[PDB]
């Protein structure tokens, strides 16, 4: 049995690959710069001898502390990438050992910076944000957040080389020399979508302290969304630690996946954040009192409006031949995925722009 | 041979009945299957009493569990549906797949006509292309059934007396042989006396008039009684309009409308209602609420 | 233990099948236990510790296994190395996967040492208890009550601090939890703590904002009152439960209401005599319904637990007053709820009291106009049926039976026809006959095929009752004249009823008094009654005997093979070749 079945645990991973021959490249291609010494300017070259997407320079330059001088050494370049090789046999554990803080083992939302910045300053389709600004900045946070949003699936705050390959996000580093119009890479880098976001946190943050609060997001869509699901937000069910209760206020970062949440309800991360706010006991099924706390207040704007707001009880049989709960007279988080319909519910009890 | 696909439709109308969709090639099958059969129905299907007829289900599967409490199991029951299965409802996938399963498990246990909402134009919007695709990919499923659609009868002679029809009469159409002389084979056209047919609507007004819909015509007893005495019919029926009381007559009994869809899109508070046609084609009507939940 | 499907199964752990994966979950007890103690540690935990399931049926299975494994990880010294994966599951999105991954860690902990607790267990709930996610600190609250005997005065103390701080979380969802887990904490702190530290913890839970948390400190309340010496409760649960009691939501009023039976049995019966009693009287005449209804469920189960001496009096005096309002009671809920339990209070009060008394409160809800509640009393006589005589009764329950049995709602007939058999036994097979039978061969012809089925049904539920020769006398001749309805689905009717009849029948019955009249509808005009004869000779073959398949039946089905109908063909087909008569 320690035959037939072979150890299938590796702490590291597995793979096959010539170390040398690209140490080698790496060496040529150093020979020639100045003292063999590369500079940002030259580390698309460098990039490209060690078998890199072009956009790794950035990570690349930051792991051998090029930063710190402006230029970093062959030797030095060359004693970093060669532990990486050695110990990082596939894509996304080399872009997580190269960002991350060492003894991690995970990826935290200032590690991306350094690329980040990078992408910034050398993108066709980003030239006009080269200056240090604060659209330059926020444009910085958004990306991360929607990194976040996508791959950090676990709500920790630790992108882990699992979730990277679970994920298309290197495939998008990849895309980038590819497509010189920053708009076509939807998934994270788009700066229309940015453009969107940030236009909408600034007209509602009216003093500009870079945080809101309920009364602020109350103002967001001509108050779309309902007072009970605001107040919902500042309760501690899709923010971290204890300041978001206490002082009734988000960052613009958390405002970034509130907004991406209400753009789109069908998402998996979507679903799980307005569940979130609508498990008022977090017992995980939503009951019919939790149900009904939020009806009401749409009954009660329908109402204002003008409009025959459907009663509870004949609305609670439509919601529940939507959603095909697995167990009766239960709603959870599962059964909201399955659907494919979870938007049309979530709307249903506080969101009113139908219209 | 065939028995060995007998019992795969047995399994296919076991599974459906606990509201869970075949596969899109399951459903492929089952469509190439029911065109086979229907090509071979005339556009008005001579059916024989005794048999259960039956109007608009609209995708609520729960409701059409609830009818077939009502008026029994197919094949035990004989019936007769009037279209208009897919669209508004959430279960228009299993909502049509059933039947349609049926019709080609039980070729003369069930007979089903055309509806205005069997068509590519309507299916669009009313929710049967949207529910499609959540379901299953892509769009095929949809362009499965949207052909077989096209393949449905638009008429029926129940014991060469009573006509059952979608919609109503067209001032196009004076006799069955004018409706048999008719090409089925086609997506429904915006005009003509194959629209009117799944359109035309019973009126208090006399005569014909423009339909309020926006496709047929509206007609009233005068239009009903020249039509019947013409063809030597007891009674049209039909459907296409919500009863509140589930079935409806109307131009002195010449016409009765029958609904199936209780509590339509969980809003308007009406019954629903089947009519039952016995032995010697005399009538009967069991009005029933929704299923509870 | 051939190796290879294992390491198969092993392999499939990653596979994105979704039933594969759950397959070799399932079976992780197998995988372990052929790779012997010392690889499934080096090994498998670290391997599926490192894998994410975005799905439920696995997530669970997983953290039930690892429950199971203290042995296949080599025992008692080795278990804290399971603890690291039930972590990651004590933090996952979805509750279900976190409630069964602390249900592990529980059973888990009874094999730590002492020692092992303070150095691993604990640790691991501090960091839960710390979490940045509510849905962290949710979990942590379930793992206190289970480590905490075992260990150090010094941990304790600890303990008993970061559950504390959970008490006074800043997020509700949390200070929810920790209330539903503080009756169950108390239980195994010391009662010099359970008064210094649980009492003032169970006071503010008790007075929270939200009622989501209030709600649940009256199940505390139980939890604390069976702790405690009697002499103790009056000062420091009561007012708390007094409070609860006129608390202005009604969420926590239906709390109490819903968990008197288990205060009173924790509270001891000297104050449930003096406070309980009074408390039950507001409750039962409560502004809001659900409460009402909720006490209504309670009558007989409080009464029939006071202490016999102050029993008779304050049930007379103080309950039955306000029953007597709740009989009238505007809400349908409540009058039906108090209608399933009224008449189970005759043994309490004697027969004496019983007709005075109770009987007018019986016969007021046998005529009362709302359906639910005639049908709870008719469904539940059997308590007074034994102290009094049914046959006092019967008189009343006829007329009210009549009516359910002819209502308009098929749900309501259906309903009746449900409880029948019952029925037919308590008041006997000649007033049955004599009464009841018009009625069960009525719904055999009813509109709605739903109820003919139910009927047919009831049918075979009396033959069991009553012997087949009841049967065959008062009931098969009415079935079989059925077969010469002009309308088809009664005459099918006919051959269902006689499908479920030969199961109870037997078989000389079947043969002389059934056979023939299936026989003879191989005949009728109708197609679908033929198939279904074809059917029924399939479904009733089996009691005959091999004489008659041979000279009876076999000649039938035949025939109606070459029948001009698709599915009387088919079937009568298939009735040959399941009879083995092909
Ligand atoms: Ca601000
Ligand atoms: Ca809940
Ligand atoms: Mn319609
Ligand atoms: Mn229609």
């Amino acid at each position: 049995s320690s035959q037939s079945i072979p150890t299938f645990y590796f702490p590291r991973g597995r793979p096959s690959v010539n170390v040398d021959a690209v140490i080698s490249k790496i060496e040529s291609t150093f020979a020639r710069f100045p003292h063999e010494r590369a500079t940002m300017d030259d580390m698309g070259l460098v990039a490209k001898a060690c078998g890199c997407p072009l956009y790794w320079k950035g990570p690349l330059f930051y792991g051998a502390g090029g930063e710190r001088t402006g230029s970093v050494s062959v030797h030095k370049f060359v004693a970093m990438w060669r532990k990486i090789l050695q110990n990082c046999h596939d894509d996304a554990a080399k872009f997580v050992h190269l960002l991350m803080s060492p003894g991690c083992n995970y990826l935290v939302q200032e590690d991306f910076v350094p690329f980040l910045q990078d992408v910034v300053n050398t993108h066709p389709g980003l030239s006009f944000l080269k200056e240090a600004s604060e659209f330059h900045s926020r444009y910085i946070t958004t990306v991360i957040q929607r990194i976040f949003y996508a791959v950090n699936r676990s709500w920790s705050g630790r992108i882990t080389c699992a979730e990277l390959r679970r994920s298309s996000f290197l495939q998008n580093v990849a895309l980038l020399e590819e497509e010189a119009d920053i708009n076509q890479l939807t998934e994270f880098f788009s700066y229309e979508h940015f453009y969107v976001i940030y236009c909408k946190f600034w007209e509602l943050d009216t003093d500009h302290d870079l945080l809101i609060d309920a009364d602020d997001l109350a103002r967001h869509n001509d108050h779309a969304l309902s007072t009970k699901m605001i107040d919902r937000i500042f309760s501690g069910a899709v923010t971290r630690g204890r300041k978001v209760q206490k002082e009734g206020k988000i960052s613009y970062a958390d405002f970034v996946w509130f907004l991406i949440s209400e753009e789109d309800k069908k998402t998996p991360t979507s679903i799980e954040y307005w569940f979130r706010c609508m498990d008022l006991d977090g017992d995980g099924a939503l009951s019919m009192f939790e149900l009904e706390y939020f009806y009401e207040e749409q009954c009660r704007r329908l109402d204002s409006m003008a409009i025959e707001a459907l009663p509870f009880q004949d609305c609670l049989c439509q919601m529940l031949d939507l959603v095909k709960p697995r167990t009766e007279g239960k709603i959870t988080l599962q059964d909201l995925k399955r659907c494919k319909l979870a938007n049309v519910f979530f709307d249903t009890f506080f969101n009113i722009e139908k219209y | 041979d065939e028995k060995v696909f007998t019992k795969e439709l047995d399994q296919w109308i076991e599974q459906l009945n606990e509201c869970k969709q075949l596969s899109e090639s399951q459903v492929k099958s089952l469509c190439e299957k029911a065109k086979e059969i229907l090509t071979k129905e005339s556009n008005v299907q001579e059916v024989r009493c005794p048999v259960t007829v039956c109007g608009d289900v609209h995708g609520q599967f729960h409701d059409l569990m609830e009818l077939f409490r009502i008026g029994g199991k197919s094949p035990d029951t004989n019936y007769l549906f009037m279209g208009d299965y897919v669209d508004r409802g959430y279960y228009s996938v299993e909502t049509v797949t059933l039947l349609v399963a049926l019709k080609v498990r039980y070729r003369e246990r069930i007979t089903i006509l055309r509806g205005n909402h069997e068509s590519r134009q309507i299916t669009q919007v009313y929710g049967f292309y949207d529910e499609c695709l959540r379901k299953y990919g892509n769009a095929n499923v949809w362009k499965y059934f949207t052909d077989l659609f096209d393949y449905l009868p638009l008429t029926a002679l129940v014991d060469g007396q009573i006509f059952c029809l979608h919609g109503g009469l067209s001032p196009s159409i004076d006799t069955l042989d004018h409706i048999r002389a008719l090409d089925r084979l086609q997506e429904v056209p915006h005009e003509g006396p194959m629209c009117d047919l799944l359109w035309s609507d019973p009126d208090d007004r006399g005569g014909w008039g423009i339909s309020p819909r926006g496709a047929g015509y509206t007609f009233g007893q005068d239009i009903s009684e020249t039509f019947n005495h013409a063809n030597g019919l007891t009674l049209v029926s039909r459907a296409h309009q919500l009863v509140m009381e589930g079935y409806n007559w109307c131009h002195d009994r010449n016409v009765v409308t029958i609904f199936s869809a209780p509590n339509y899109c969980y809003r308007c508070g009406n019954q629903a209602a089947i009519m039952e046609l016995d032995d010697t084609l005399k009538y009967s009507f069991l009005q029933f609420d929704p299923a509870p939940r | 233990m051939s190796l290879y499907p294992i390491a198969v199964l092993i392999d499939e752990l990653r596979n994105e099948d979704v039933q594969l994966r759950l397959n070799s979950i399932k079976k992780l007890s197998t995988i372990a236990l052929a790779l012997g103690v010392e690889r499934t540690r080096s090994e498998l935990l670290p391997f599926l510790t490192d894998t994410i399931y975005d799905e439920d049926e696995v997530l669970l299975a997983l953290a039930e296994q690892l429950g199971t494994f203290t042995t296949l990880v080599g025992g008692p010294e080795y278990v804290h190395c399971l603890l690291p994966p039930l972590e990651s599951l004590a933090t996952v999105e979805e509750t279900v996967v976190r409630d069964k991954a602390v249900e592990s860690l529980r059973a888990i902990s009874h094999e730590h040492s002492p020692s092992d607790l303070e150095a691993h267990f604990v640790p691991l709930v501090k960091r839960l208890a710390g979490g940045d996610w509510f849905t962290s600190r949710t979990s942590a609250c379930g793992l206190f009550s289970v480590c905490y005997p075992r260990v150090s005065s010094a941990v304790k103390a600890e303990l008993r601090q970061y559950f504390r701080n959970l008490c006074s979380d800043d997020t509700p969802m949390v200070r929810r939890a920790a209330a539903s887990k503080l009756g169950e904490f108390a239980k195994v702190l010391e009662l010099d703590n359970v008064k210094s530290e649980i009492i003032p913890m169970f006071s503010n839970l008790a007075s929270d904002e939200q009622d989501s948390v209030r709600l649940l400190a009256v199940e505390a309340c139980v939890n604390i009152a069976q702790l405690l010496p009697q002499e103790d409760l009056e000062a420091l649960v009561m007012p708390t439960l007094r409070q609860a009691a006129e608390d202005k939501s009604w969420r926590v009023r239906y709390m109490v209401a819903d968990k008197f039976t288990e205060l009173q049995k924790a509270v001891g019966p000297e104050i449930t005599k003096t406070d309980l009693v009074p408390a039950f009287q507001n409750l039962m005449k409560d502004c809001e319904a659900e409460v009402r209804a909720a006490a209504s469920h309670k009558v007989k189960e409080f009464c029939e637990n006071l202490s016999a001496d102050c029993r008779e009096n304050v049930i007379m005096s103080q309950i039955l007053p306000c029953i007597k309002e709740l009989v009238s009671d505007a809400n349908q809920h409540v009058k039906s709820a108090l209608a399933s339990v009224i008449m189970g209070l005759s043994p309490i009060l004697g027969k004496d009291n019983t007709i005075e008394h109770l009987l007018p409160l019986f016969l007021a809800q046998l005529k009362d106009e709302c359906p639910e509640v005639r049908l709870n009393i008719i469904s539940n006589l059997d308590c007074v049926n034994e102290v009094i005589g049914i046959r006092q009764l019967s008189q009343s329950l006829l007329p009210a039976i009549v009516e359910l049995a002819e209502d308009a709602k098929w749900r309501v007939r259906l309903a009746i026809i449900e409880y029948m058999p019952l029925l037919a036994g308590q008041l006997g097979v000649e007033f049955f006959d004599e009464k009841l039978n018009s009625l069960c061969m009525a719904w055999l012809v009813d509109h709605v095929y739903a109820i003919r089925e139910a009927a047919t049904s009831n049918l075979k539920k009396l033959v069991e009752k009553f012997g087949k020769e009841w049967a065959h006398a008062t009931i098969i001749p009415k079935v079989l004249a059925m077969s010469g309805d002009p309308n088809y689905l009664h005459r099918m009717t006919t051959l269902f009823c006689i499908n479920v009849l030969s199961e109870v029948c037997g078989q000389d019955i079947t043969t002389k008094h059934m056979l023939p009249t299936v026989l003879r509808m191989a005949g009728d005009p109708v197609a679908n009654v033929r198939f279904n004869v074809a059917k029924s000779l399939q479904k009733i073959g089996p009691i005959l005997d091999n004489s008659t398949l041979q000279s009876e039946v076999k000649p039938i089905l035949e025939k109606l093979t070459q029948d001009q109908d698709v599915d009387v063909k088919y079937f009568a087909q298939e009735a040959l070749t399941v009879l083995s008569l092909a």
